[PDB]
């Protein structure tokens, strides 16, 4: 239990079933509804299989966004919010050490089905001198933000200055460069790790959720218009999906039936969960909601902040 | 093309009487 | 029977892409499913071969030996249309393909992954973000020295290699694209191909090391230029012994066998019979062998 | 049909006479429960209801 | 010692229509269909937009028209009936026997239970393709509260109002995502919150739309023209009949737009509706004997924002007949 | 008569169509049928299915059936009907007899010498006249040549009964169908303790026709028969049972002696047919007098049998 | 469909060609229509040698036809498609039994020349067919006729080691469910038995690049005079020797399956006819 | 003018029309 | 509630069904006695549940 | 859990302020009763829920 | 129950199982013998909960 000389952002993602509302105003659309068409497919000698055809041609009358659709309510967590983290040695099963006796035993004493999903959690490594008024808000786990909407579209070598060139500084925090070195420029342990370009040996069944924030196809997607990026969030575009219902999230191949959408890859940004560095500031946290010490003199606090009002209990001793 | 949203009513043939062809 | 799957995009095509599907028209194409419309999404050898990982074909000629095989006739504006193929259908294959190989001899072809390179067969959607890949199509014995080369370039990559890279062709040579690591499937392929060779190394005959010896020495062929006259010692101590009928008979059975096991083993991916290929409509009736 | 199939249904529920028993009726909105206790049938038989 | 039968029972199938379910009140039925015809699949529009004559000498006050081009989403919908052959053959033969006219009426009970299976599939096909159109469609609505009102754009998309409108859809995404839920924590503001979701996403979707005409769907109370649609699950459909209490109408929409698919859309579940399926057969019959001797209601809750009033209805019903998600 | 000609009217393969392409007035009419004839053998009524019967003689095909001639002792009428067949190759010129094996009976040849033992020893308690009739089981399981004198001749269809000289018919290749002339769908039963469906031991292509595979091993118990299902080819299922047979590989490794080929050779698989992938494999109950075992009911098949390819 | 396919004969027959091909009308024949290269017999010719593996790429190459009817103008064959059967006949000089056999190969007649051919005199042109027969008599006669060349090879260089009479004794003759057949063995089929010698004492250093690819355990079971070999060789050499190598076993191995595998469902030993579909 | 184009427009000439 | 069963029963929702039972346990048990908590809303809390 | 206590001291000021106590102390540590019937526990007058 | 002292009190303010697997009744599968009782016994695979 005694501290390394790195530190971690743990990042997972956390499914959400949520009960949604659907608006749309009156004559939004023009339908020509084709006649049903019958066609035989597999004329099989005991059972015929048929097949019945239908064509429809749906035109956008409104010029505006004439439908809306807002998350109304949740219905069930439906991931863990939970602990489990990604195990490298399944993500990149070709790289091993020098010795094989040392890389037995190393795959000996780490790691080599009773709850929901296990919502596996991607570890970036950062120095310890992060503070922490960076990580209670909405932000990225790498030291840039991605305004790369507020940029012009298809432009691709400004906008890779606001990701990935450190001389000037960062659109939020404009005094620093970065909250950390190791995961913010272009070739760093945090951009081998989760990119494209280097996860070439990587077995592509798994998800990653840091793959929305390291990704640079994606993060240069959103470099295109406003009205192109948020037409191309609701357009099904799944670039950052992961299962519906398993153990372990997986990566969907092109899954329709699932209905889901990101804003965790639309706007960039991660939402910080709920920690601490002791059971002390826990149960602080939980006895005085509004007068809690955020800082004690070496341990914190994270508060939590998201889109849904997690309402936690502990004992009797409920906040909301 | 520029007949790429737009209906036609009609033609205009040139003089063909009893041909389908021509401009 | 209306085989008939119509694979609608979810986008509208653009006029580029539409001159780029429509120049290649009635090209093997995979599909997922046989279901009566299936989506963009799921089409073609690009969920198996994406531009992230290291290209695997040995997963790509099992994914084509299990999927259904298909041959692509129209494309309007918004939506593909797709004709599958069944055993006892003949349907016409146009040779529209981007490395030219000449199907002259008009023997059994093959479907390949497109090993040759994915940017002559990386045919592009932006309606939607995905990269159709069409898969190569090669007569069988230019099937066979592409195989090996797969199979090779893994064994060799410990230990000029231009000749191992590139295609042995009459007409032309093609540089094909070739991965360091082969990947899992690909070691698991060179791995099994181990096995049997650990295995059936003892189970060879003996004649035949007096055969190879006395043909370097007496008549040689030109078949026996491969070991340019030498003969190692090894040959000699397996002919230090006397040679036998029945045990060798034992042998040859179980060698016939195995070998048999090693045809099944290397033939991969689905074999097309053509029938009266012509050439100048470069179209070749062809139905499932 | 469903209307062709209520005599076939209700084989003989809709051709009785019809007395009014005793209860007591809650409304719950649209559906018009009825509330009822027996343990004062529970309580002549000195049985635990 | 017998053992007895008490009785077989059987399920009817509710017959949707898409002209009988609210989620038409979004799409026009239209008697054109050159489009479905056309090859491409774009209609330019001529659009006209008016601007305010300047009164300085900044910069000419032009006249502005719009070309824009629309392209139409053509979907393709396919089911399958799987119908034995064995059936087929007594489908062709004709009966004589009692015996064999039940086995008769039986396949043709269970053709006349594969078309109407047809007609049902693609009926919930057709809806279920609306609404993949209309969640195709639909940004979300905490982007259209801040994008829907001009106060933050048409100054120009500089890089700044991008800037700061990123950052206000993160306070919308925080401080009014699952707005149903905060209407439960909060007390006394119970109805007018929910009142004043709903009528900010109805000024955020309702504006500038070209293609108009007369005055679709209306009630039948008031007569009013019916804005908009509000398609929900079943809980939340249980809630928002409960945080409003009181519906404009008795669930009754009087739409006259639903006339020319009384006679169009009818007589295609009539033709399969057992009275012509024995009809053709009895036909059919007939020539192999021939042979060898040679407006209205709508159910739909109408509720009031203000001056629009839209509509309610959830069509989880109709997707729990299929057991499949919603 | 009038039955027979009302019926002989009905199936009945329909006169071509017309083009008279030399007179113009009768080009009008032909169209006119054409269209009337397309029109309703287009649209969703029951004149679309009426068009679907009469099945234009590439999709419908008879089927060949397998008319063998077995013992009445070797036999059990008992059984249900799609039941996988065992025929012997047997050595004797003019024989006419041929050993076939129902898997309950090819359970008890298994079995003599080392639920399916009790509902096999239930229908053929008799282990006498069975391994009598085989010429050699011991030393044929030894020198691990068992296998190509087991062909598959696919499921049972029509069994006629007999006291004595009993005859089987079985459908060999193509789409299996009853052989009654009413018409009836035969379908086949597999016992599930030999049956393994290979996906729920894997743990994506949506294929066209899943197949159905035997892999007969020599298994150092005995012989056994598993019956395989799978999504996949041929030359695909051979790759997914050797990464299966990962303790046959390590009793290979186990027999140091390479001279006794015996043990270098671990059984055959056969691919017996191809079902529908779709209308997937139903578990059914075949039921006898004593017990009711768990029988693996697929529906639809088309068989043909494949050679005992060797792993 | 139609399937019936007319070889165009442009020379009129005689009567004993009618005989010889009555003889033999429910058996099988290749193709490529044109009346020279119909069949198998332009590998069977005085122009090229009787090579085997030539002829067995062709013969799995080309398409193969059952003809029905002979007439003596026209020659009516219908051809084979993996759809549907057709009857087919063992009416091959050297005879074989299909009771019950499930199974059938077409290789190439090494049974010689004049026992698989109808010969044409007034006709420009020498028929074969090739033979059809079941597989095990198939495979027994591809190890009996392939260490006959070994064998017999042996003996021309030196026959020291093994006796001509001695492998005739057991490579004479075929035994295959009672059936005892004769194998007529009198250079023909040289190509292959030197592929296969070649392919054979090429592969130790085959296997022992590929235990050395990726280890003691499939080491040891190598035996101790084939694991023993100096590990001393440039890299060109031996990457043609391993490509060679790989090349040729590809050849053997897909030579070692019979080409377009038959099937037989019911054979009727009264009319020597079966009910046969491709597989 | 040859066509159906009445109902999808529709009525006004005004604002709408061909 | 049908949400929970818009999806298969398959091994995952098996266990926030469970979770959600135990919620549903920790909570809303003895819907009654909890009613007399609060004194004005009564007749809308007992009619709710 | 049930309402556990290390010491009769983080019992006797639980009942006090029911809210912003410790539940673990030094070494001692208190566990409130999570029960699905909530008790009324009653200590003098300070009357916990 | 005998148990450790090294137990944490944060597990026993929770409604659990009083020893330390939670028992998966129905989440771990539906009938079998070594995926119910490989969760519930054998220890190599970590709990549910924690």
């Amino acid at each position: 239990k005694i501290h390394p000389g790195v530190a971690m952002t743990v990042v997972r993602t956390d499914e959400i079933l949520s009960e949604n509302i659907l608006f749309s105003s009156r004559a939004s659309t023009s339908m020509f509804i084709g006649t049903p068409n019958v066609s035989r497919r597999e004329a099989r000698v005991d059972a015929v299989t048929f097949e019945v055809h239908h064509e429809m041609a749906s035109i956008d009358t409104g010029l505006s966004y004439s439908s809306t659709m807002t998350p109304a309510r949740v219905a069930a967590i439906t991931t863990d919010m939970g602990i489990h983290t990604q195990d490298f040695f399944s993500v990149f099963p070709a790289e091993a050490f020098g010795n094989q006796q040392v890389n037995d035993y190393i795959k000996a004493k780490v790691g080599a089905l009773c709850h929901g999903q296990q919502a596996t959690c991607e570890i970036i490594v950062t120095p310890v001198t992060a503070d922490v008024a960076y990580f209670q808000k909405s932000n990225s786990p790498r030291g840039r933000a991605a305004c790369v909407v507020s940029c012009e579209n298809y432009n691709q070598e400004v906008a890779e200055g606001l990701i990935y060139d450190h001389s000037r500084p960062d659109a939020a925090y404009e005094y620093r460069s970065t909250v950390n070195p190791w995961a913010s420029q272009l070739g760093s342990l945090g951009d081998i790790m989760y990119n494209s370009s280097y996860r070439q040996t990587a077995v592509p069944g798994l998800y990653s959720p840091c793959r929305a924030f390291f990704n640079k196809e994606e993060l240069l997607r959103n470099n295109r218009g406003l009205y192109n990026m948020v037409n191309e969030y609701s357009q099904r575009l799944g670039g950052h999906p992961a299962t519906s219902n398993t153990e372990v999230q997986f990566v969907v191949i092109a899954g329709t039936d699932v209905f889901l959408e990101q804003p965790c890859s639309f706007l960039q940004e991660a939402f910080p969960a709920l920690s601490a560095s002791s059971r002390a500031l826990i149960d602080e946290f939980m006895s005085v909601k509004q007068t809690h010490a955020p800082i004690h003199y070496g341990h914190y606090i994270i508060e939590e902040v998201a889109p849904v009002r997690r309402i936690l209990k502990f004992g009797n001793k409920v906040v909301f | 093309s520029a007949a790429e949203g737009l209906f036609h009513s009609f033609d205009l043939l040139v003089g063909k009487d009893a041909r389908e062809a021509g401009i | 029977m209306d085989l008939k799957v119509v694979v609608s995009l979810s986008s509208r095509l653009y006029t580029d892409e539409i001159a780029k599907m429509q120049q290649r028209i009635g090209c093997i194409l995979p599909l997922a499913s046989t279901h009566g419309t299936q989506n963009v999404q799921g089409l073609g050898l690009g969920q198996v071969y994406s531009l992230e990982t290291v290209p695997d074909y040995v997963s790509m000629y099992n994914y084509l030996s299990d999927c259904t095989l298909a041959v692509l006739d129209e494309v309007s504006v918004d939506s593909l249309i797709l004709t599958k193929i069944v055993p006892g259908q003949t349907y016409a294959i146009k040779n529209k393909y981007q490395p030219f190989f000449q199907w002259h001899g008009t023997g059994s072809l093959s479907v390949m992954p497109p090993v040759f390179g994915r940017e002559h067969a990386t045919v592009k959607l932006e309606s939607n973000d995905v990269d159709i890949v069409f898969p190569m199509v090669l007569p069988t014995p230019i099937a066979e020295e592409v195989l090996q080369k797969i199979l090779l370039f893994n064994v060799y990559s410990r230990v000029v290699h231009m000749h191992l890279g590139s295609v042995s062709y009459l007409g032309h040579h093609y540089e094909l694209a070739l991965p360091e690591v082969p990947g899992p499937l690909g070691l698991a392929l060179l791995d099994n191909l181990s096995l049997y060779f650990c295995i059936m190394v003892t189970l060879l005959p003996r004649a035949s090391m007096r055969l190879v010896r006395g043909l370097i020495r007496h008549e040689h062929h030109d078949l026996l230029n491969l070991f340019q006259e030498m003969v190692p010692d090894e040959i000699a101590r397996i002919d230090l012994d006397d040679l036998s009928v029945a045990d060798d008979l034992s042998r040859m059975r179980v060698m016939m066998t195995y070998l048999q096991s090693l045809a099944s083993l290397f033939n991969l991916g689905p074999r097309l019979a053509t029938a009266a290929y012509s050439q100048e409509t470069l179209t070749a009736t062809c139905w499932l062998r | 049909s469903t209307k062709s199939d209520l005599p076939a249904v209700a084989a003989g529920v809709e051709d009785q006479p019809r007395v009014p028993i005793s209860a007591a009726v809650i409304k719950l909105g649209n559906h018009a429960v009825a509330v009822e206790s027996l343990q004062k049938m529970y309580n002549d038989t000195q049985s635990p209801y | 010692k017998f053992e007895v039968l008490l009785g077989v029972y059987t399920n009817a199938i509710q017959y949707v229509r898409f002209l009988e379910t609210a989620l038409a009140v979004s799409c026009v039925n239209t008697e054109f269909k050159d489009l479905s015809r056309m090859t491409d699949g774009k209609i330019q529009f001529r659009i006209s937009v008016p601007t305010i004559a300047h009164g300085d000498g900044r910069r000419p006050s032009k006249q502005r028209t719009f070309i824009v081009v629309k392209n139409c989403h053509k979907h393709h919908i396919s089911t399958e009936m799987e119908l034995s052959m064995l059936d087929l053959e007594i489908l062709h033969s004709i009966p004589e026997t009692p015996v064999e006219y039940a086995e008769y009426v039986g396949a043709v009970k269970t053709v006349a239970s594969a078309l109407q299976f047809g007609v049902d599939a693609l009926e919930r096909g057709l809806i279920n393709t609306v609404l993949s159109v209309k969640l195709r469609h639909a940004p979300p609505m905490f982007i259209l509260q801040t994008l829907a009102d001009p106060t933050f754009t048409e100054r120009g998309f500089s890089k700044t109002v991008k800037s700061d409108l990123i950052a206000m859809f993160k306070r919308h995404l925080l401080e009014h995502s699952f707005f149903l839920d905060r209407a439960e924590n909060m007390g006394s503001g119970f109805s007018q919150y929910v009142r004043s979701r709903l009528s900010e996403m109805v000024a955020a979707v309702s504006g500038e739309s070209v293609l108009k005409g007369v005055s679709t769907y209306t009630t039948a109370k008031g007569g009013e023209p019916v804005g908009g649609v509000f398609i929900v699950t079943d809980n939340v459909l249980r809630q928002l009949l409960t945080f409003l209490g009181e519906e404009a109408d008795n669930q009754i929409m009087g739409p006259s737009s639903y006339a020319s698919f009384v006679v169009r859309g009818e007589n295609l579940v009539t033709a399969v509706s057992y009275g012509r399926v024995m009809r053709t057969f009895e036909h059919f019959m007939a020539r192999i004997v021939d042979s060898p001797e040679k407006r209205v209601p709508i159910s739909a809750a109408v509720i009031k924002l203000g001056n629009h009033a839209v509509a309610v209805e959830s069509l989880q019903k109709m997707y729990n007949d299929t057991q499949s998600p919603y | 008569r009038r039955r027979l000609q009302r019926r002989i009217a009905g199936l009945l393969p329909p006169p071509a169509r017309r083009l008279n392409i030399s007179r113009g007035s009768e080009f009008t009419r032909d169209v006119r049928g054409l269209v009337e004839e397309h029109a309703q053998a287009s649209s969703l009524s029951a004149a679309a299915v009426w068009r679907a019967g009469l099945l234009a003689p590439s999709g419908w095909r008879p089927p060949v059936f397998g008319d063998f001639l077995i013992h009445a002792s070797s036999f059990n009428n008992a059984e249900a009907t799609g039941t996988p067949l065992f025929q012997f190759k047997q050595s004797d010129p003019f024989s006419g007899v041929d050993a076939v094996f129902t898997p309950l009976s090819l359970f008890i040849l298994m079995n003599h010498g080392r639920g399916l033992t009790r509902m096999a020893n239930l229908l053929y308690d008799s282990p006498a006249t069975l391994a009598d009739l085989v010429p050699d089981f011991g030393r044929l399981v030894a020198d691990r040549r068992f296998h190509n004198f087991i062909t598959p001749v696919g499921p049972l269809v029509e069994n006629i009964k007999s006291t004595y000289l009993n005859k089987i018919t079985t459908v060999v290749h193509g789409p299996v169908v009853s052989k009654a002339i009413p018409r009836s769908t035969v379908k086949v039963t597999v016992p599930q303790e030999a049956f393994v469906d290979l996906d729920a031991w894997l743990s994506q292509p949506c294929p066209a026709d899943a197949r159905l595979y035997v892999a007969l091993t020599y298994e150092e118990a005995g012989p056994r028969f598993t019956f395989f299902q799978s999504s996949r080819g041929h030359c695909q299922i051979m790759n997914i049972l050797r990464i299966y047979y990962s303790p046959s590989i390590m009793h290979r490794y186990a027999v140091v002696q390479p001279l006794h080929i015996e043990e270098l050779t671990f059984g055959a698989v056969a691919c017996l047919g191809t079902f529908s992938a779709t209308d997937g494999w139903r578990r059914s109950a075949f039921n006898y007098r004593g017990s009711s075992l768990p029988v693996v009911e697929i529906d639809s098949f088309y068989s043909n049998v494949s050679d005992w390819e060797v792993i």
